RNA sequence: UAAGGUGAUAUGAACCGUUAUAACCGGCGAUUUCCGAAUGGGGAAACCCAGUGUGUUUCGACACACUAUCAUUAACUGAAUCCAUAGGUUAAUGAGGCGAACCGGGGGAACUGAAACAUCUAAGUACCCCGAGGAAAAGAAAUCAACCGAGAUUCCCCCAGUAGCGGCGAGCGAACGGGGAGCAGCCCAGAGCCUGAAUCAGUGUGUGUGUUAGUGGAAGCGUCUGGAAAGGCGCGCGAUACAGGGUGACAGCCCCGUACACAAAAAUGCACAUGCUGUGAGCUCGAUGAGUAGGGCGGGACACGUGGUAUCCUGUCUGAAUAUGGGGGGACCAUCCUCCAAGGCUAAAUACUCCUGACUGACCGAUAGUGAACCAGUACCGUGAGGGAAAGGCGAAAAGAAC
RNA sequence: CGAAGGUGUGCUGUGAGGCAUGCUGGAGGUAUCAGAAGUGCGAAUGCUGACAUAAGUAACGAUAAAGCGGGUGAAAAGCCCGCUCGCCGGAAGACCAAGGGUUCCUGUCCAACGUUAAUCGGGGCAGGGUGAGUCGACCCCUAAGGCGAGGCCGAAAGGCGU
């Protein structure tokens, strides 16, 4: 991602966003519930989900 | 009122034990952990989004996390809001 | 605060000395009082805490001379 | 009998309180000496 | 700038296997390396019954000092030293006897 | 910069990465809840409650931004009272608070010393308060000297425990002059002529250089004892490197280093070069700091305790001369010498160490050395200000003892 | 092929001491001559730590009071169950506020803690448990009192107050 993700438009960077706190609200309520085996997804959706806001806040006040 | 982003950081986990499940079995209500700074309209709007339920109504209630010693110095487990979520009748999940 | 307006004179402190020459702390108070000058050039009254030896310098310098200086120092009047 | 410590914790913190110490010039320098010794907590706080 | 790396063909130093060759399985962060066949251990592993797993008398391959070992010389038959250098726009190693590229 | 990684106790899990978005290191950005100057109002810190303005495939409530005080400036507005001034609102810019020592100022003890004690000492110390900077303060003679002369200030060594001061007691204690570090001079008190000409600060660019990551970095083998070799023995080799550390016992040649040789995309310190906004150079003719100098009174400061006591500061009362003039030369007068007060600025030598890097010690080695080698300003004590510990070592390797 | 330290021995010096050596230990010590001192301990009701003594002595915290059968357990006067007995009953019962902060409940464990045993516990460990329009707080309102734009006053710090 990141080079791949400055591509994209804002309108699309937003939509992008909402999929992945779509996904890390799945990925947290399957542990929760005592589900997910792979451990490391946690951690990519969250460190993903900092680009895309790393990467709206460089297009809008910059 | 409410938004996408936060409805979906609300909702954290849902809480088992012996009175998690009578309360799903005996009212149809369901237990669950969700933020400290949750209001009880951000849980109704939730359930009702994340989940695709009907809400009757949501009560509320912070637990308090408990301190263990290991000799002098001591340990304090997190705060966290416990959220009793009843349905209404047409139960589901 | 016991300050002359006009000459900047404030309490100083000293001592007062005995027969038997025993000092004990005292101050040096100045000779303050409030007076109302007449500002022609303002038509107005101004009230100054002023020294007597202040207003000895505001009969030599002139009161319009002694007022610019205050507003130089930012200090109101 | 009663003893010298009887305890209220409005009159605690109404009295040694952060508040209470921020307020005096006197209490501003008790912080400053907690802080330079590296004091865990300044104040009885919550 | 690692003399030593991982899967490398070194040769004991010192210590009981002093002369030993070996693949360098794994290279720790301590200044050590796990050598294939060198400095090995007869643990006494405790039982876990959450595996209902027994307890048994197990041989392994014990960390040895990054310092007792060589680079194996395949070419001289000898220890080496390594020494760096820049062939191309990307750094080398080589052998200080030698002078010859790994 | 790399072949290994995802901080520690602390494994395990699930994974990431190996020739270049794994990780790690450095420059610059993004984010940065709440409390705290804390600044929308309140408050028992980490909470409670608003106003205005915006947003709502829901335009309820929530989300978001703004809203403290003071100072200067600006715009509008505006009383007693006609003008005016006060007041009122908004906006812009600045301040606030924290913090080692050094520094300048405002206050200012006592215990003690005098073998008692009050003058005196301690001491302008301790402490409280205010303000500021890489230093601060001071600073270009109304200064000394002595009829020869010197030439701002700060600092060092002498002069000298001298001259003096002193219940002439206890004590306090100079200067002149000499040897040094360092050296630097200027502006206003106003007008014209020439005009932006010397200096300096802010700032863009460039170079040189320094900081914030780094790169390369020589030369060993046999044998003996031994669990193990760096130790014994034998023979080689490097050294602008034999500083130091590690490695299974003591290593120049196993590793990290060390001498030496290099390096920055970016940020920045300091210099010059250069551009620019602002400041003003040179010359002629002037001008030359007044409630001031001096004095009475009460104090304070000078090594100098009122003394025969100059010099300085001023609480109080008073008060000149104006270069044919005035200050000083330790009561005072005369002569002579010297200087020009009542306006300001100024680098260096000097003081310091919260902190960053390098190196060092006839300093300590766990009752020592920091209170603290260790999760210590902790545990614990106390209403609180505050007080305040104990506690290091298996082994080369956990092979931490299967059965 | 065994350093320092530790502990025996022997020889030696007038002595402080010195030398050699057995055992322990397991990496360090340092002649000689110089140089420098945190340089020698029995006392200071010395400081710190350790361990004696009295002594297996005094005590075991209200004189309301116990007895038995059964149980669990390695073990039972104390725990569980049962039947008796006794004590409080304007309290020794029930409920609040202040204060505490998980002590509540379940499982499990017994080193230490509990003045004894402990299977039990307010003890260890783990898990669970506190649900509000109408109960309390927040909120509106004020009291004593506090703070207080401007303000008045005060060497500074500050004091007072619209
Ligand atoms: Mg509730
Ligand atoms: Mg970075
Ligand atoms: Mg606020
Ligand atoms: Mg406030
Ligand atoms: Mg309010
Ligand atoms: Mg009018
Ligand atoms: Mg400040
Ligand atoms: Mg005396
Ligand atoms: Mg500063
Ligand atoms: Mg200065
Ligand atoms: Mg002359
Ligand atoms: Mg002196
Ligand atoms: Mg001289
Ligand atoms: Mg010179
Ligand atoms: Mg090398
Ligand atoms: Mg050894
Ligand atoms: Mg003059
Ligand atoms: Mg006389
Ligand atoms: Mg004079
Ligand atoms: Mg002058
Ligand atoms: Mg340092
Ligand atoms: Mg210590
Ligand atoms: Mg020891
Ligand atoms: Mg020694
Ligand atoms: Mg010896
Ligand atoms: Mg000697
Ligand atoms: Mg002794
Ligand atoms: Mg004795
Ligand atoms: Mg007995
Ligand atoms: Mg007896
Ligand atoms: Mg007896
Ligand atoms: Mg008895
Ligand atoms: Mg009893
Ligand atoms: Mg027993
Ligand atoms: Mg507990
Ligand atoms: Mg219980
Ligand atoms: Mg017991
Ligand atoms: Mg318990
Ligand atoms: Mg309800
Ligand atoms: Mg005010
Ligand atoms: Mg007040």
């Amino acid at each position: 991602k990141a080079k791949e993700l400055r591509e994209k438009s804002v309108e699309e960077l937003n939509t992008e966003l909402l999929n992945l706190l779509r996904e890390q609200f799945n990925l947290r309520m399957q542990a929760a519930s005592g589900q997910l085996q792979q451990s490391h997804l946690l951690k990519q959706v969250r460190r993903d989900v900092a680009r895309v806001k790393t990467l709206l806040n460089e297009k809008a006040g910059a | 009122m409410i938004r996408e982003e936060r409805l979906l950081k609300v909702l954290r986990a849902p809480h088992v034990s012996e009175k998690a499940s009578t309360a799903m079995e005996k009212s149809n209500t369901i237990v669950l952990k969700v933020a400290k700074d949750a209001t009880k309209a951000e849980i109704k709007a939730a359930v009702q989004k994340l989940f695709e339920v009907e809400v009757e109504v949501v009560n509320t209630l912070v637990v308090k996390g408990k301190v263990k010693r290991h000799g002098q110095r001591i340990g304090r487990r997190s705060d966290w809001k416990k959220a009793y979520v009843t349905l209404k009748e047409g139960q589901n999940l | 605060s016991r300050v002359c307006q006009v000459t900047g004179k404030r309490p100083v402190t000293g001592n007062n000395r005995s027969h038997a020459l025993n000092a004990t702390k005292r101050r040096f108070l100045p000779n303050l009082h409030s007076h109302r000058f007449w500002v022609e050039s303002e038509k107005r009254f101004v009230t100054l805490r002023v020294s007597a030896k202040g207003m000895r310098v505001i009969d030599k310098k002139g009161i319009d001379t002694v007022l610019a200086e205050l507003r130089a120092r930012g200090e109101k009047y | 009998m009663k003893r010298t410590f009887q305890p209220s914790v409005l009159k605690r913190n109404r009295s040694h309180g952060f508040r209470a110490r921020m307020a005096t010039k006197n209490g501003r320098q008790v912080l400053a000496r907690r802080r330079a010794k590296g004091r865990a907590r300044l104040t009885v706080s919550k | 700038a690692a003399k030593i790396r991982r899967d490398d063909e070194v040769i004991v130093l010192t210590g009981k296997d002093k002369g030993k060759r070996g693949k360098v399985k794994n290279v720790l962060s301590s200044g050590k390396v796990i050598v294939e066949g060198i400095n090995l251990v007869k643990k006494h592993q405790k039982p876990v019954p959450a595996l209902n797993q027994p307890g048994g008398i197990v041989e392994k391959e014990a960390a040895i000092q990054v310092s007792n070992v060589a680079i194996f010389n395949a070419a001289t038959g000898k220890a080496d030293r390594v020494g760096f250098r820049f062939e191309d726009g990307k750094k080398v190693r080589f052998f200080k006897s030698n002078s010859e590229t790994i």
